[PDB]
């Protein structure tokens, strides 16, 4: 039994970070793989383990998913998630959602409760709200760090 | 982008991928993250994959499924399949990024062609490994 | 290897009991006229990519087939169209999903492939991208046919009046 | 759903797929048609595929790409690959439908597991073949 996680790949410079900044990432990554290793150890499903690990990465403002989502060219947030169950080969996905705190949870909902693999935009949101998921403002995903990265990407 | 793959004590593989996309992206664009076979794939007979990086390339190369196909049909090992996709085929399409893969035999791979990939893995009942930079 | 095209106008429950020869011949006529256009383009040395684009634009135009004009109805009695195009040479692709205001989705899919760093766009944003590049806005009403409407009524119960 | 695949005189493959979905569908839903590797794929090394049928299943099975991978990596012929995907793997998942496939050698296959598939094909400078029912 085994888990891996990622919090995204790309242009990270050692020159751009203090050890104390890098340690927040290492601490966040260890705490989430730990949660998953314990779930696995306890006999939780691969599906509930990747769902919880990605919901935690979503909650963590360090990672570009849920809270700490990057900003679009329009200074908005637009979130996408997928889950796939290797046992049934069932899959579910949402794209272009702004009002769902945990997209991977809406993805799971679509996988379990939709004839379709994929829903988009307000329709995906309304599907999720029709099944008890709460509506949030896109403002909750916004962080100072990701905003400054937008201005730097512009500038 | 963020991602999780897992093999449970029952031999089940599962994958999940979540993102807010690319900084400064054009609104109503869709990268690999919500697309089965591009940014997320799982099959008990093969592998579970989460991907992160240039979405148009991950979609065009079907990166997640291509790991499964290279193994199932090409008889590449997980390590071979992850090398070929991330180190050869993504760059050939102008693509950069990485993925996390676990096969049904518990092999784990976390390839990336980027400067870093925030990453972690661990067997159950065992000490996790974490990484940011290359090696 | 010989230059060649194939086309489809969808798969499912087609029964010979359901159709006269003259009804089947509307379909055969439409399918021959589209493959023939594609075979002539190929014969002239036009690209596979331009050929599959023109063939799918013709299938969209033809109200017999469930794409563009003659699209089925949603539960909401409008039309929501999706298309993809892929170039086997460059491995470039373009796709739109959830579009209601573009006459020819496979043409918007071509636009995304050829005129963006993107593979896929969705909903109003896909349409706005297309309109910003000369593509005309249409009312979803243009896709609506009597045949597809009657199939919607056949597939449901009516709400109380 | 509608579709077109072609091989040109230069040896280039291409595929396109367009649809209005299923009658009475929930709005904001997406099937295989706009998804690279599910309802549309083209690769000069392998094949061009347009699919039509149960959207949910075509995505989970990555039908279009799976034809290409079976041929590219498994060394199956187009006919072998199309039989495998359309007559075995989609039905096993409850997938009904069909596809049109042309390989880089100009082989054509128009398989379906359904009652019919509105279809036509023809070599350049040659008389088209048309079909609705089985065979
Ligand atoms: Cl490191
Ligand atoms: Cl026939
Ligand atoms: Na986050
Ligand atoms: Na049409």
């Amino acid at each position: 039994a085994v888990i891996a996680i990622h919090g995204g790949a790309g242009a990270i410079s050692r020159a751009q970070m203090s050890l104390q900044q890098e340690l927040r990432y290492i601490e966040a990554l260890s705490a989430i793989v730990e949660t998953g290793q314990k779930m696995l150890e306890a006999g939780e499903s691969a599906l509930d383990v990747v769902t919880e690990a990605v919901r935690l990465l979503e909650e963590c403002p360090l990672f570009n998913a849920g809270i700490g989502a990057v900003f679009t060219r329009d200074e908005t947030h637009e979130l996408d998630a997928c889950v796939m169950d290797g046992n049934t080969l069932k899959a579910g996905a949402v794209a272009g959602v702004s009002h769902l705190r945990n997209p991977v949870l809406a993805a799971r909902l679509v996988m379990e409760q939709s004839p379709h693999v994929m829903m988009i935009g307000e329709g995906a949101e309304n599907f999720a709200f029709a099944r008890g998921m709460e509506r949030v403002s896109p403002e909750i995903f916004s962080t100072s760090l990701r905003y400054e990265q937008l201005l730097a990407a512009r500038k | 982008t963020v991602g999780a793959v897992a093999l449970d004590l029952d031999g089940n593989l599962a994958a999940a991928t979540s993102t807010g996309g690319m900084t400064n992206k054009l609104p109503s664009t869709v990268g690999s993250s919500p697309l089965v076979g591009a940014g997320c794939y799982a099959n008990n007979a093969s592998v579970a994959v989460s991907c992160t990086g240039t979405g148009e390339v991950f979609i065009r190369a079907l990166a997640a499924y291509d790991i499964a196909a290279l193994m199932d049909y090409g008889g590449l090992s997980l390590a071979e399949a992850c090398e070929r996709v991330v180190m050869e085929k993504l760059p050939a399409l102008g693509g950069s990024g990485g993925l996390i893969a676990i096969d049904h035999e518990g092999n784990v791979a976390l390839p990336f062609n980027t400067e870093g990939m925030y990453r972690a893995w661990g067997y159950a009942g065992d000490t996790p490994t974490t990484g940011i930079y290359r090696e």
